[PDB]
RNA sequence: GAAGUUUUGUGAACCUUAACACUUAGAGGAAGGAGAAGUCGUAACAAGGUUUCCGUAGGUGAACCUGCGGAAGGAUCAUU
RNA sequence: ACUUCUCCUGCACCUUAUGAGAAACCAAAGUCUUUGGGUUCUGGGGGGAGUAUGGUCGCAAGGCUGAAACUUAAAGGAAUU
RNA sequence: UACUGUAAUGGACUACCGUGGCAGUGACGGGUAACGGGGAAUUAGGGUUCGAUUCCGGAGAGGGAGCCUGAGAAACGGCUACCACAUCUAAGGAAGGCAGCAGGCGCGCAAAUUACCCAAUCCUGAUUCAGGGAGGUAGUGACAAGAAAUAACAACCUGGAGUGAUUGGAUGAUAGGAAUCCAAACCCCUUUCAGAGUAACAAUUGGAGGGCAAGUCUGGUGCCAGCAGCCGCGGUAAUUCCAGCUCCAAUAGCGUAUAUUAAAGUUGUUGCAGUUAAAAAGCUCGUAGUUGGAUUUCUGCUGGAAGGCCAAUUCUAGCAUCCUUCUGGACUUUUACUUUGAGAAAAUUAGAGUGUUUCAAGCAGGCUUGUCGCCUUGAAUACUCAGCAUGGAAUAAUAAGA
């Protein structure tokens, strides 16, 4: 009650950061560009991801320092929520982390090039006129590029230059274009879109099609295109989003374990 | 018969809450007068003091003097006949003593051989198994 | 039930009776190895007086 | 307040007293070296959340995908533990399990049928004694039911005098006196 | 209350007829009692 | 821009009356059950010695009795 | 009017059941653990009690609705000797 | 209708104006030993009872009311007032709010230390550094859950493997170190010098007429004392009392009391009963309510994609006269129903994987003289009436009657 809530608690946290039940009562609680249920924050990844850091102490001792990056900008606050397609560059080891969604449902940090995490994509959550008659895109990032083409429309991504702000390749939002989904039941799943449905009123729904040839929807807030049909701008984690089936997941495991 | 039909609900649902009184220990429970009734205030025991040492006579065919104590509870200062379990003991009451009162184990009713509900389990605290044993 | 029923016989046979001390013997087997002997000595009534 | 689950290994039955029933409990005792009566009823409730597992599974259907998995994970679980042989992997096999089964897998008995111990009861005291390794690491615990992988392996512990160690503290007294 | 059976009289009782009778002189008794206090 | 002050609204608190709710005293009256054995009958159970019983009405120490219309749960499944 | 024969609709009656029931008995009390054609009302051990209080109908007598405290291990059904 | 007021919508409020709104499908009022839900207990299925209490909402800080500051409060570890309690006063006055953490009084059947620290978990700040009775560690603790000591083995009478204190030699309970643990102690796990022969380091708690497993035993008492959940024992021989001996049941637990669930097909939707046992309104009309007869593109042959198994079973196009406006949606009366799909927090619950020594648990681990360690490591998945969407030929409502 009477005003916002400085604490969040284990538990009540969200289950893909995958914090567990023992061993502290409360949980790191992430505003910034994401959402709390749609994004992790910069402690989860350091100490239960990457293992760098042991201990909440230890992360404040590497942020601090001015090593982490995101989007070749230097954040200090540890508990900073780095979302989806977001860019991490660590300039100590030279190795840099753009965060996917994983197709069991959970952030991982996918290990990429130097030259590939220069870029980021960002869907663009709708267009808007600001003062002086100028035109605006706004993204599920929260920035706002300005002065795009005519070209861009609403739900549909662009890379980001990032080195410089401006915008480089659009994409469009069609039948036969690759597309991750971000939330939801079918999270970390990658398909060409087959079609969608309008439903005057509320709630566009889209049916899209993995390169298995298994068929699954989901709402258009959580679909996000990657690239053309077939091919992708980005590099993707292991398994591509296939999420192969629960008797399959249950064989190649204990098949691993046996060495 | 009853009625079968798929939109019956409300003549079946309301048989029930209307015939689940005609129970006997149904009323027991769900009506407002346990409350009041008891000299226990839905409890487990009671504490009392023991205003008078009484005997009363077993209904035939049994005979014989039971040995039985009057209370007060602390609560309300109730007053209640707590029978004293085993043989003797009478003698470890002492008026003015307090004394712990348990259910006879019959929720109440009567026990054997009349109009008694409690038994009294600990006499100064010292409990009657104790004394009995002498241990 | 009549109030004035007498309480002076209370505690008569309690009293009366003769005190006898319980013997020492020697102590059985507990647990486990009670359940061994409670095994063999029916499989190789219980109670049967003269 | 503290975020630990917790649960019930057995449960006692609704008849106290039947002459039926206190016969056949009283063979196992006798039979396998137990305790109290506890052991049996623990092992009684094993046996039907595992029961009761597979009596859910059979009432469907044999191409479900429920079935195929469950069953299998189920299946492999009385493979591993040496409860059902691998000759029949059939789910109705599981049914057809009883508590001699479940007893004659664990340590007690794998002790005694090692043949070290000698005597059913024996073997329930060298085991709590600290000695008899199974795989890397010595076991205390009667009640610890072996994985068939794991059954040739069990062997006196390094440490002590069956072992090959100080020999305890008795011997010491007597060698040391003389 | 008693219903159909009122007068089972299946073992050696007062009699129903008379019984309701006698309840009654009781009863009209009560009435005049109770309006005579008001 | 202070103290003080005008008129509004928000309005605690206390009081009068009334109603509702819940405990609680009461001379006397009149129930039910319990005793454990008393006094007076004999009503019912057999055609229980006037068959039993119902509804209603009146009367009498008490069970009960009688009037009118019913029932067999009757003591008759039955005779121009 | 009567005789012989068929049809529905009545009050019943006799005989019998691998139909039912605790049994007495029952063409319904059958087709109900091989349990579902439709629907209305009522009952949950025996008293206390069809009482108390409140309501409502009645000119009254009383009717309809209708408790509790406490009490009790049996009341009750059909057949057998 | 038109102001006003608010962060904005509103009878939210004010002027005029109309006469409406809810109710037998339960309005209005009363009771709750009522905060709601996620959930908990309960061994077929269907259910019944509980949920103050780990998470998410809500409300409150003795009772009511008012208000400042601020992004946010009608805040109480902020202020003003009255009421109810109560502290100091030199008697003029002043200050108080433990339903925060300990602790005490009082109520009760009923509940712990006036302890140590920010090391873990997180939060606040001008912040790498300061602070935190949030939180964590220890003490009390048979509320509870899990594991399992109280002996084992020999040689030396019953003989068809058990007994027999007859001797006999072969691990921790305990007490103190070591290192480890810990913020600092402590416990666990390791290893250590001592450490059991009536293994005196001695297992108890309820029973022994029936139900209920287990003595027509032996003393004392004599309808007394007492037992007895129910039926029943006791009046001078007690298979029940008070003892002793022996045996039974459960066992580091077991008995009792109250509430509750199953047993209860003794509340009956699944699933009872109503001639005589409890119970068919004296009898007809009747409005809701419940339930309602038959009937409207069925059959046949030729493909196509799949498909289990040594052609069946799915789904689908045609052709028997079968739309079209276009290049997937519009029309087919409308829903219910069923199917698949969306979205819906975890914890708990079921459940995949994994030797916490077993186990309750936990979410970890596992390989390995290799060092930018690897398993491009795991922590799956289900479950969550009404509402949104969709394929469909029956069934049942409902609509209608160029």
């Amino acid at each position: 009650a009477r005003g916002p809530r400085k604490h969040l608690k284990r538990i009540a946290a969200p289950h893909h950061w995958m914090l567990d039940k023992l061993t502290g009562h409360y949980a790191p609680r992430p505003p910034g560009p994401h959402k709390l249920r749609e994004s992790a924050p910069l402690v989860v990844l350091l100490r239960n991801r990457l293992r760098y850091a042991l201990t909440y102490r230890e992360v404040m001792m590497i942020v601090m320092q001015r090593l982490i990056k995101v989007d070749n900008k230097v954040r200090t606050d540890q508990c900073y929520p780095a979302g989806f397609m977001d860019v991490i560059s660590i300039e100590k080891t030279k190795e840099n982390f753009r965060m996917l969604f994983d197709t069991k449902g959970r952030f991982v940090p996918h290990p990429i090039r130097e030259e590939e995490a220069s870029y980021k994509l960002c869907r663009v959550k709708k267009v808007v006129v600001g003062p002086k008659g100028v035109p605006a895109l706004i993204t599920h990032d929260g920035r706002t590029m300005r002065y795009p083409h005519p070209s861009i429309k609403a739900h549909d991504c662009i890379r980001l230059d990032l080195n410089t702000g401006k915008i480089v390749d659009t994409l469009k939002f069609e039948a036969g274009n690759m597309a991750m989904v971000t939330g939801g039941h079918n999270v970390g799943r990658v398909g060409v879109i087959v079609h969608r449905e309008r439903h005057l009123g509320g709630f566009d729904i889209i049916h899209l099609r993995d390169a298995k040839n298994n068929e699954f929807a989901t709402r258009i807030s959580n679909v996000f295109v990657i690239g053309k049909g077939e091919k992708a701008w980005i590099s993707l984690p292991k398994e591509k989003g296939i999420r192969l089936s629960i008797m399959e997941n249950r064989q190649v495991l204990l098949k691993k374990q046996q060495m | 018969g009853k009625p079968n039909g798929i939109r019956t609900a409300r003549k079946l649902r309301s048989r029930r809450r209307v015939q689940k009184w005609a129970d006997k220990t149904y009323k027991k429970a769900h009506l407002g007068t346990r409350w009041k009734a008891n000299p226990f205030g839905g409890s487990s025991h009671a504490k009392g003091i023991v205003v008078e040492k009484l005997g009363i006579e077993a209904k035939q065919p049994n005979s014989a003097i039971r040995k039985c104590v009057r209370v007060q509870l602390i609560k309300n200062g109730k007053k209640i006949t707590a029978f004293v379990p085993r043989d003797g003991s009478l003698n470890y009451i002492d008026e003015n003593d307090e004394v712990l009162v348990a259910g006879f184990g019959r929720s109440g009713h009567a026990v054997g051989d009349p109009g008694v509900r409690f038994k009294v389990v600990k006499v100064a605290g010292a409990s009657l198994l104790a004394l009995f044993k002498e241990k | 039930g009549k109030v004035h029923g007498s309480l002076a016989r209370a505690g008569k046979v309690k009293n009366q009776t003769p005190k006898v001390a319980k013997k020492e013997k020697k102590k059985p087997p507990t647990g486990r190895a009670k359940k061994r002997q409670q095994f063999n000595r029916r499989f190789t009534g219980p109670n049967a007086q003269t | 307040k503290s975020y630990r689950t917790y649960s019930k290994t057995a449960r006692s039955p609704k008849r106290p007293f039947e002459k039926e029933r206190l016969d056949q409990e009283m063979k196992l005792l006798g039979e396998y070296g137990l305790k109290n009566k506890r052991e049996v009823w623990r092992v009684q409730y094993a046996l039907a959340k595992i029961r009761s597992a597979a009596r859910e599974l059979l009432t469907l259907e044999e191409k479900d995908p429920r079935r195929v998995f469950q069953g299998t994970a189920l299946l492999r679980r009385m493979v591993r533990l040496g409860l059902l042989g691998e000759s029949e992997q059939k789910l109705d096999y599981v049914l057809g399990l009883t508590v001699a089964k479940f007893l004659e897998r664990r340590l007690q008995t794998k002790v005694f049928k090692l043949g070290l111990a000698k005597s059913i009861h024996h073997a329930r005291v060298l085991i709590r004694q600290r000695h008899i390794r199974v795989g890397k690491h010595i076991v205390d615990i009667p009640s610890f039911m072996v994985r068939v992988d794991s059954e040739k392996h069990v062997d006196y512990a390094i440490t002590s005098p069956f072992g090959g160690g100080r020999p305890g503290r008795v011997k010491r007294r007597s060698l040391k006196g003389g | 209350a008693h219903g159909a059976s009122r007068y089972k009289k299946a073992r050696a009782k007062m009699r129903w007829k008379w019984k309701k009778k006698r309840t009654r002189r009781l009863q009209r008794k009560r009435r005049k009692m109770r309006q005579r206090s008001r």
